[PDB]
């Protein structure tokens, strides 16, 4: 085998990541939206 | 005019243009009357030896006391300092008044006051 690393005879396979060779751009999920919030949770005020 | 993200919130005639020294913008956004606008103008510039402290600009809208030589007193009296009858401002008995009422509408000019 070669996957398997051996340190003493600096004995390291090199190889590329398949996934930027050779690009699967299936898009993202974002149905839901992801909003930012205020420290306070109320962000402006009034005077009652 | 400071506090940058006061134009997104509500706001207060007296937490702008009183509070604050003020765009006549936003006193204009805030006001619109603009009768009442061109007062709270006159205010201003009246109230221009007014703009501090808070509650001196806060008489200084009440009105009833005269601002440096008088441009602003807006009360009721009426009477000259010896008692003698004060003319109508506009009208020209018994003297036709070079400065009158269409010379300084902005004063706010009453009966006799
Ligand atoms: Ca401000
Ligand atoms: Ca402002
Ligand atoms: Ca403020
Ligand atoms: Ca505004
Ligand atoms: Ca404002
Ligand atoms: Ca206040």
């Amino acid at each position: 085998d070669r996957t398997r690393y051996f340190s003493m005879w600096n004995q390291a396979v090199d190889s590329y990541d398949p996934d930027v060779r050779i690009i699967e751009n299936h898009g993202t999920e974002d149905e839901l939206p992801n909003y930012c919030f205020p420290l306070g949770g109320i962000g402006i005020t009034d005077t009652f | 005019a400071n506090t940058f993200l006061e134009e997104v919130r509500k706001g207060n005639l007296e937490r702008e243009c009183v509070e604050e020294t003020c765009s006549y913008e936003e006193a204009f956004e805030a006001l619109e009357s603009s009768t009442a606008t061109d007062v709270f103008w006159a205010k201003y510039t009246a109230c221009e030896t007014a703009r501090t402290p808070r509650d001196k600009l806060a008489a200084c809208l009440e009105g009833n006391c005269a601002e440096g030589l008088g441009t602003n007193y807006r009360g009721h009296v009426n009477i000259t300092r010896s008692g003698i009858e004060c003319q109508l401002w506009r009208s020209r008995y018994p003297h036709k008044p070079e400065i009158n009422s269409t010379t300084h509408p902005g004063a706010d000019l009453q009966e006799n006051f």
